[PDB]
């Protein structure tokens, strides 16, 4: 799921 | 493994869009990774001005995301980036790349990039000039090409010494009354010109040219 | 930051090791994954590490990073004349909300010391009959970079209408080569003999000297 939006790290 | 190329106009005026294409090939756009557009200017840095995913998703360069349009199409395997209202600001190489997201924002592979150009100067051929040895040698001979006088960038400059190898040295342009000069010199074995042809060829896309000038003793 | 803070320049011999640091505000890296990015001059970048220390498939080992939190760090060990490049490091910036690149850094694969090769050139008759006249000198394949040519007109200086172009370094040898470019007018050009190109380098006290004599022909 998390490879859907661009982030930082959780 | 992933396949990337730009494609688009090299000329853009002021206040047009700008409208670049990319083509994805070896890879599935329905994977999980971002499809995006890096920009370099001149003698500058890397700028990153966004990114989408199959699911719509889409993340911009605040400072530009009044302005800029990125998109897919999986059908025919393109992202797209649209930027209204360009400036001179915008002259850059554009870069197609892959993205990586989530938290890791890797960028692999890059797409050999695109040079564009926002200005509203007209588009001029270069004018090319041989460059020989004056009248009056060592184990080596130095020729070259002068390549004057063309807008935009940029060009491309090649050697046709046979089936000689040659050592070439192609020289960045500098800008001068709107337009650019830039030489290139090539370098041989003196018992080999001029028995040996040795001719540059000079490519310019945007103004559809394409000049030769062998180098002949003066 | 906008920009992640890179050194300007790094240089170091073949074998040898350099080590680019990429800083952000306070601990900013700790909250992303950095990656970083090798660029040869004239084509693009190209994705060296990635989460902060792996490698993609192909990359030499060589290449290895480390992110602090304070500061993210590429080592570059066993250096070889084709890693002249730029390099940057990027991350995304959770307070921007967008993906950040470093300022970037050179590096620069030094060797000895090597005085240019001068290759001095007329202008041609087709540029002269358009008005204008460009003499040109290439000073090729030398080290360091640092290269002072000037201009004499039958031995009298001349300061305006001379550009210079350097390349980048060269990835097989780590020479820099520059051209000298002295734009006249065509009448200008008619009126003198003798064109000297003269390059002051490290390699010598004296300088390389390369003239053509237009009463030669």
């Amino acid at each position: 799921g998390e490879e859907g939006k661009r982030g930082a790290r959780g | 493994q992933v396949q990337l190329e730009e494609s688009g106009p090299g000329l853009v005026r002021p206040s047009e869009t700008l409208s670049l294409s990319c083509t994805v090939s070896g890879f599935p756009m329905s994977e999980s990774y971002f499809w995006g557009w890096i920009r370099q200017s001149p003698g500058k840095g890397l700028e990153w001005l966004g990114s989408v995913i199959h699911t719509g998703t889409t993340y911009y360069r605040p400072s530009l995301e009044s302005r800029l349009t990125i998109a897919m199409d999986p059908s025919k395997n393109q992202v797209s980036l649209s930027l209204t209202s360009v400036t001179v600001a915008d002259s850059a190489m554009y870069y197609c790349v892959r993205i990586r997201g989530g938290s890791s924002n890797w960028l692999d592979p890059w797409g050999p990039g695109i040079v564009v150009t926002a200005s509203s100067a007209k588009t001029t051929p270069p004018s090319v000039y041989p460059l020989a040895p004056g009248c009056g040698t060592g184990s080596s001979v130095t020729l070259g090409c002068l390549v004057k006088g063309y807008f935009p960038e940029s060009v491309t400059v090649t050697w046709n010494s046979g089936s000689l190898s040659s050592s070439v040295h192609t020289f960045p342009a500098l800008l001068q009354s709107g337009l650019y000069t830039m030489s290139s010199s090539v370098t041989v074995p003196s018992s080999t010109w001029p028995s040996q042809t040795v001719t540059c060829s000079v490519a310019h896309p945007a103004s559809s040219t394409t000049v030769d000038k062998k180098i002949e003793p003066r | 930051q906008s920009v992640w803070t890179q050194p300007p320049s790094v240089s170091a011999a073949p074998g040898q090791k350099v080590t680019i640091s990429c800083s952000g505000d306070d601990s900013i890296l700790r909250s992303a994954f950095v990656s970083w990015y090798q660029q040869v001059p004239g084509s693009a970048p190209k994705l060296v590490i990635f989460d902060d220390r792996q490698r993609p498939s192909g990359i030499p080992a060589r290449f290895s990073g480390s992110n602090s939190g304070t500061t993210a760090t590429l080592d570059i060990a066993g250096l070889q004349r084709g890693d002249e490049a730029d390099y940057y490091c990027a991350a995304w910036n959770g307070r921007l909300s967008a993906f950040v690149f470093g300022s970037g850094t050179k590096l620069e694969i030094k060797r000895a010391d090597a005085a240019p090769t001068v290759s001095i050139f007329p202008p041609s008759s087709e540029q002269l009959t358009s008005g204008g006249a460009s003499v040109v000198c290439f000073l090729n394949n030398f080290y360091p970079k640092d290269i002072n040519v000037k201009w004499k007109i039958d031995g009298s200086e001349r300061q305006n209408g001379v550009l210079n172009s350097w390349t980048d370094q060269d990835s097989k040898d780590s020479t820099y080569s520059m051209s000298s470019t002295l734009t006249l007018t065509k009448d200008e050009y008619e009126r003198h003999n003798s064109y000297t190109c003269e390059a002051t380098h490290k390699t010598s006290t004296s300088p390389i000297v390369k003239s053509f004599n237009r009463n030669e022909c």
